[PDB]
């Protein structure tokens, strides 16, 4: 693991008309702010094992070459996804946004501006 | 927490000497170190290097 990246955008908390999230987002962030700490803290890496040498000095040397290999051997899965409807379940909200409220807004807009010219005039 | 095991037999053995030194050495040494006094000549050996002294310091 290893894991791609985007920053703060607090005009975005606010808004989110879909309300039964409004609340979630401030305290989604802050649950963020955990993990990006937390990354920021850790390396990816230990070192290794020079088990010839071990092995020098452990007189039960076998040992060392067993769990030597069943480790070196061994690769653990990366914590693995249940969840990427995130960018989905958004960028269709976005749309959400967008068209249904593009729309709408920009027709209202129009007429607003149509009356004025004419009220300036 | 792979290493601490190996550690463990390793420092175990090693703790396992030490102690086995003392309690080999102390029955080795309490056997003998009566039998030594026999010799006369280590007090040969002290005059001798007593001379290599009382001669040669000054």
């Amino acid at each position: 693991r290893k894991l791609a990246l985007k920053t703060i955008d607090w005009v975005a908390f606010g808004e989110i008309i879909p309300r039964n999230q409004k609340a979630v987002a401030n305290s989604l962030k802050s649950w963020n702010e955990t993990l990006t700490s937390r990354l920021a803290t850790l390396p990816e890496k230990p070192p290794a094992i020079d088990w010839a040498y071990y092995k020098a000095n452990v007189a039960k040397a076998g040992l060392v070459d067993d769990f030597e290999k069943k480790f070196n051997a061994l690769k653990v899965p990366i914590p693995e996804d249940k969840y990427t409807a995130q960018v989905d379940a958004e960028e269709k909200e976005d749309v959400k946004s967008c068209a249904e409220f593009l729309t709408q807004s920009k027709t209202r807009i129009q007429e607003y501006e149509k009356e004025l010219e004419k009220m300036r005039n | 927490e792979v290493k601490n095991r190996l550690d463990y037999h390793i420092s175990v053995q090693n703790m396992m000497r030490q102690k086995e030194q003392e309690h080999m050495i102390n029955w080795v040494e309490k056997r003998v170190v009566q039998s030594i006094s026999a010799q006369q000549e280590k007090e040969t050996i002290a005059k001798c290097i007593a001379d290599l002294k009382l001669l040669s310091k000054k």
